[PDB]
């Protein structure tokens, strides 16, 4: 298979900036490469073909370059629409291969996360399960570490994490870490703490409750 | 105008076959160019499966050659995909897409919207909805309430906060697998004066099971 490697894998940039994405093929592909754009959620749009040619409808600010095994996509003066995912693809040899993609994220100022920890509801405990939820909302940048400690001891298993895409209003990211236990193990411990690690604070953000509180 | 639209059931049982249809309008699949099938795995990874040319010839990816089958119906102008003996790894979003077309000035490629096809053996199993009220600490001028939807299958689920009048400060996180059943949560941040005097009801709906659960977030 022809190994097309892209870099960077993502990038925080502002409206009006010029960005360059590159794809390197594990061999000479003779300008047989196309660049694709995948928007939120969505579907795909072909940007350029045969290394340098734009497709019908593609705004002039898109440009491709490259020879042999090195190709590049350039987006002069980014616009709001331009913030998406870009992929390169080699079509010179079966099986047509794609690059790992590059995500264009809109940069904004740092923002600390709002942390919230929730005890398992009575309704759930009746069943015999006990999920402890922690929300880390509206933070920046995306890099955040979340530790779940039970009575002062870190817990790895049962931790289910989930992130949202970059919100279109504030441009922040939110995280949800849920710690699923059984009612048996839940009732054998008292301290449950959701601990976050972010550069916006020199000391970890710590939210906790006690199984004995209301 | 050329348009490609995919069709076919979105749920397949392991060991059986996945079959999709791509209806082409605005051009004849016998005239020119290759009509492809590609999939995007959860993780954004893309894989090219194969194609059927205008002459009836097919080219499949080597690693799929024994399980894949690309076929057409010229009179109805649609081509299909059939993946045999699917396993959970085949869970992906499928796209039918064309090679480079030349109708306008510069070439252009056409894509479909893509359909997600999940491979599991789980019966549709409705969600368990739990209200996440604050636990008895600070608070401040803003409250964050939650709604836990767990152990449901298949995807998706619709979560709204009333009935839909509550739009701001709402975060519905994507679903993750947990022993073959899905689990998601949503949070809403309202000023501390509103709740609980101004009720916050979480509305969870699961289409696949004709279920509509309304769980009010009341203070502990
Ligand atoms: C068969 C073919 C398939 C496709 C591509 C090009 C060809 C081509 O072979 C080049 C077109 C031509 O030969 O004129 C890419 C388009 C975006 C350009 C797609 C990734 C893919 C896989 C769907």
């Amino acid at each position: 298979d022809i190994e097309l490697t892209q870099s960077p894998s993502s990038m925080s940039v502002s409206l009006g900036d010029t960005v360059s994405i590159t794809c390197h093929a594990s061999q000479g592909i003779s300008s047989n490469i196309g660049w694709l754009q995948q928007k939120p959620g969505k579907s795909f749009k072909g940007l350029i073909y045969h290394g340098t040619n734009l497709e019908d409808g593609v705004p002039s600010r898109f440009s491709g370059s490259g020879s042999g095994a090195d190709y590049s996509l350039t987006i002069s003066s980014l616009e709001s629409e331009d913030f998406a995912d870009y992929y390169c693809v080699q079509y010179v040899q079966f099986p047509f291969t794609f690059g790992s993609g590059t995500k264009l994220e809109i940069k904004r100022a740092d923002a600390a996360p709002t942390v919230s920890i929730f005890p398992p509801s009575s309704e759930q405990l009746t069943s015999g399960g006990a999920s402890v939820v922690c929300f880390l909302n509206n933070f920046y940048p995306k890099d955040i570490n979340v530790k779940w400690k039970i009575d002062g001891s870190e817990r790895q298993n049962g931790v289910l994490n989930s992130w949202t895409d970059q919100d279109s209003k504030d441009s922040t990211y939110s995280m949800s870490s849920t710690l699923t236990l059984t009612k048996d193990e839940y009732e054998r411990h008292n301290s449950y703490t959701c601990e976050a690690t972010h550069k916006t604070s020199t000391s970890p953000i710590v939210k906790s409750f006690n199984r004995n509180e209301a | 105008q050329v348009q490609l639209q995919e069709s076919g059931p979105g749920l397949v049982k392991p060991s059986q076959s996945l079959s999709l249809t791509c209806t082409v309008t605005g051009y004849s699949i016998t005239s020119d160019y290759a009509w492809n099938w590609i999939r995007q795995f959860p993780g954004n990874k893309l894989e090219w499966m194969g194609y059927i040319s205008y002459s009836g010839s097919t080219s499949y990816s080597p690693s799929l050659k024994s399980r894949i089958s690309l076929t057409r119906d010229t009179s109805k102008n649609q081509f299909f995909l059939q993946l045999n003996s699917v396993t959970t790894e085949d869970t992906a979003t499928y796209y039918c897409v064309t090679s480079l077309t030349w109708l306008l000035r510069r070439k252009r490629s056409y894509w479909g919207q893509g359909t997600t096809v999940t491979v599991s053996s789980a019966s549709t199993k409705g969600p368990s909805v739990y209200p996440l009220a604050p636990g008895s600490k600070a608070a401040a001028s803003m409250v964050t309430l939650g709604c836990l939807v767990k152990g449901y299958f298949p995807e998706p689920v619709t979560v709204t906060w009333n009935s839909g009048s509550l739009s701001s400060g709402v975060h519905t996180f994507p679903a993750v697998l947990q022993s073959d059943l899905y689990t998601l949560s949503s949070s809403v941040t309202v000023p501390s004066s509103p709740r609980p005097s101004e009720t916050v009801t979480c509305n969870v709906a699961h289409p696949a099971s004709s279920t509509k659960v309304d769980k009010k977030i009341v203070p502990e």
